[PDB]
């Protein structure tokens, strides 16, 4: 339903990537309201969980 | 000069695009071919040609 | 009385539920065979103010989205009148349609 | 889960704009489609990326 599909694709096209530290945008303060965080099995991390 | 797909194509979306650098591709091998089957002809004559010095 | 072969025209039934949705989403199926390309046909219909609130259950304009393979496209509709009707059967109608 | 999660039923609606590139999205309520390529473990929501 989207164009994500080509993503690794566009990226390959360069040759230099990295993805970034930090983050664009801080997710909690963003306008709305304060947020939690959402997070899901089936994306367990380094740890678990 | 090589002939890669380009990097911002994307099969899905652009193939309009696309369809025009396969042109472009196509274009380039035809061309080129034609160039060197010159150079060879010409080349080929010489040889041939030159086949009257010894005599002299 | 007829259609396009191509769409149906989706009038909500009679009194009953009839009134306004929020967009309601709908898959379009492959249907085709193979290596055959598919292409869908749909699009939108309105009308008088008060033809549209005798047929649908409101008055203002209804929005539209179409997503295909990375093609993304958004209509909305008009409501009052429209442009003298053309390359169309002969019969004068209040309403037109969007395709 | 919609009414449980955040504050709304009705289908909510996206919108990006990068240097001349505009794209509009609107979600879906009801049921999906089978899930596909993930995790593993089922849940009753998809993610649009
Ligand atoms: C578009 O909306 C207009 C109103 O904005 C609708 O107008 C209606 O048009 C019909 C046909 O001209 C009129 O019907 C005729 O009225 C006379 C007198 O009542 C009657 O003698 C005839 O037998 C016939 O019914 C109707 O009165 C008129 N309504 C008004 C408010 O003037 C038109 O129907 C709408 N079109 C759509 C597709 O709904
Ligand atoms: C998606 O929405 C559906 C309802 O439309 C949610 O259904 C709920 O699913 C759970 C898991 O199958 C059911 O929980 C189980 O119920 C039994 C009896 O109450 C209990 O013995 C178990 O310990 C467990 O809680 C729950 O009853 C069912 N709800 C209904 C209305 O049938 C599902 O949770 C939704 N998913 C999301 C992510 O919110
Ligand atoms: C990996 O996942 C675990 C949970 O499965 C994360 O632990 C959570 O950490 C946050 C703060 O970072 C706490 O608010 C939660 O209570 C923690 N969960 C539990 C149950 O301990 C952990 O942070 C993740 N690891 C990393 C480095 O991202
Ligand atoms: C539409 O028809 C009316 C006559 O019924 C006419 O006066 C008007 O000029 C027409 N409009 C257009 C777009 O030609
Ligand atoms: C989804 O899963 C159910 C079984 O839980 C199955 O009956 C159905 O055919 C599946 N749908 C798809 C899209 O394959």
């Amino acid at each position: 339903r989207t164009k994500i599909r080509q993503l690794p694709n566009l990226l390959r096209g360069y040759e230099h990537i990295r993805l970034s530290t930090h983050n664009v945008i801080n997710a909690e303060n963003a306008p709305g309201g304060p947020y939690k965080i959402g997070t899901s099995g089936s994306c367990p991390n380094i740890t678990n969980g | 000069k090589n002939l890669q797909r380009l990097s911002g194509a994307m099969d899905e979306l652009h193939n309009e695009i696309l369809e025009l650098d396969e042109k472009v591709d196509d274009l380039r091998a035809d061309t080129i071919s034609s160039q060197i089957e010159l150079a060879v002809l010409l080349s080929n004559e010489g040889i041939i040609n030159s086949e009257l010095a010894l005599e002299r | 009385n007829g259609f396009f072969a191509t769409m149906a025209w989706a009038v909500p039934k009679n009194d009953k539920n009839k009134t306004a949705t929020n967009p309601l989403t709908i898959e379009v199926p492959y249907i085709c065979t193979e290596g055959e390309d598919q292409i869908t046909v749909w699009g939108f219909h309105s009308d008088n103010e008060t033809q549209m609130a005798k047929l649908y259950g409101d008055s203002k304009p209804q929005k539209f989205t179409s997503s295909a393979n990375g093609v993304t496209t958004h209509y909305v509709s008009q409501i009052g009148g429209f442009p003298n009707q053309t390359e169309d059967g002969g019969l004068p109608q209040s309403g037109r349609i969007v395709v």
